[PDB]
C-alpha cells in the first residue's frame, strides 16, 4: 500500500475461505533465512516429505 | 549478502566532523570502500573512497580540513573544521567478482 | 514514517541487570529483524548482535567479551535486548537502526542497510 507501505500477507487466494479444521501449528519457520554472507554461494534448500 | 551500512543523519554546530562513515560484514572486512557525493537535485561527484588501512587521499576543488582512519571490522573517517559544502547524500561501494554492487545511500539532514 | 526510540538508562555497576529497549514504531514490527548500536564516549560505533525475524541471534564482532545478549518480543512492537553486566564503557547513546530488509527484497541485494536511526537513550556508567 502507498500509505502505509507495509506489506501485510493479509490476502487469501490459495483457498477461498477456511473450513472443517482439524489441526494448527505455530513455530520456527522450515525456510531459513541464513543470508547475511557474502560471496556467490546460493540458498539451496532442500526437503524430504 | 552486503552491509554497506551508512548514516541517515548526524547534526551538529559548523565545525563537526565525520566524511560519513560505513559498516561492513565480519567476513569481507578487508575490502576497500567507496562513496558518491549525490547531491541534492545535482549528480554522483566522486570524492569519497576508503582503503582498509586508513590513507588519506585529496580530490579536487576541495580543501584538505578532511581526514580517514580504520579501527577493526568498521570504517571510519574524519573532517576537521566542518564548513557549509558538505549537504549531500553518499553512496558505499565496494567490488565483488564481477559486480559494482553499489551499495546504498546517505541521504544526510546535517544541520549546517 | 520511519521512527525508532529507546528506553532503559540506569547508572550501575559492571555485572548488573538491567532492561535496554529499542521500540520499533511505524513499520510492522513481525518482518523487519533489527540490531543495537554502541557509540563510546568519542569513539565510534561497534555493533554487537541481532535478532532476525524468526528468531535467531549471532553474538560475533569480538567487541564484545561475551557479555551482550540480545532477545525478542516480536509481538508488541517493541525490540529488546536481553541484558546483564552493564559494564563501565557502555557510556553511551544506542541509536537503534531498522534494517531495509523487509523479507520480501527483489533487485540487488542491499537490502538491511540502515535507512534510519533511533531517537538514542543515554546510558551514564563509569
Ligand atoms: C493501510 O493498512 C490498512 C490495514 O492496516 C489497510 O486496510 C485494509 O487493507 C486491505 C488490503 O488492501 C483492503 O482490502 C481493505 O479494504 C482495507 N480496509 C480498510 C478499513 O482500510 C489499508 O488498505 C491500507 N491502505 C493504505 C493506503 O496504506
Ligand atoms: C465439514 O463441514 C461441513 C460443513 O459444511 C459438514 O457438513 C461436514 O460434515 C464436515 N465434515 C467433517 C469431516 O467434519
Ligand atoms: C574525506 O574527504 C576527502 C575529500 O577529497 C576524500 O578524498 C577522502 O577519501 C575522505 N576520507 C577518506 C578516509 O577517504
Amino acid at each position: 500500500h502507498k500509505n502505509n507501505k507495509s506489506w501485510m500477507e493479509s490476502e487469501f487466494r490459495v483457498y477461498s475461505s477456511a473450513n472443517n479444521c482439524t489441526f494448527e501449528y505455530v513455530s520456527q519457520p522450515f525456510l531459513m533465512d541464513l543470508e547475511g554472507k557474502q560471496g556467490n554461494f546460493k540458498n539451496l534448500r532442500e526437503f524430504v516429505f | 549478502q552486503l552491509v554497506l551500512t551508512q548514516s541517515p543523519s548526524a547534526s551538529a554546530s559548523l565545525g563537526a566532523s565525520v566524511n560519513l562513515t560505513c559498516t561492513l560484514s565480519s567476513g569481507h572486512n578487508s575490502y576497500a570502500i567507496a562513496w558518491h557525493q549525490q547531491q541534492p537535485e545535482k549528480g554522483p561527484r566522486y570524492l569519497m573512497s576508503l582503503n582498509s588501512d586508513g590513507s588519506h587521499t585529496k580530490g579536487d576543488g576541495i580543501p584538505d580540513r578532511f581526514s580517514g582512519s580504520s579501527s577493526g571490522a568498521e570504517r571510519f573517517l574524519t573532517i576537521s573544521s566542518l564548513q557549509s559544502e558538505d549537504e549531500a547524500d553518499y553512496y558505499c561501494q565496494t567490488w565483488d567478482t564481477g559486480i559494482r554492487v553499489f551499495g546504498g545511500g546517505t541521504r544526510l539532514t546535517v544541520l549546517g | 514514517e520511519v521512527q525508532l526510540v529507546e528506553s532503559g538508562g540506569g547508572l550501575v555497576q559492571p555485572g548488573g541487570s538491567l532492561r535496554l529497549a529499542c521500540v520499533a514504531s511505524g513499520f510492522t514490527f513481525s518482518i523487519y529483524e533489527m540490531n543495537w548500536v554502541r557509540q563510546a564516549p568519542g569513539k565510534g560505533l561497534e555493533w554487537v548482535s541481532y535478532i532476525t525475524t524468526s528468531g535467531h541471534a549471532r553474538y560475533n564482532a569480538d567487541s564484545v567479551k561475551g557479555r551482550f545478549t540480545i532477545s525478542r518480543d516480536n509481538s508488541k512492537n517493541s525490540f529488546y535486548l536481553q541484558m546483564n553486566s552493564l559494564r563501565a564503557e557502555d557510556t553511551a547513546i544506542y541509536y537503534c537502526a531498522r534494517p531495509q530488509y523487509h523479507y520480501y527484497d527483489t533487485s540487488t541485494y542491499h537490502s538491511y542497510g540502515f535507512d534510519i536511526w533511533g531517537q538514542g537513550t543515554m546510558v551514564t556508567v563509569s
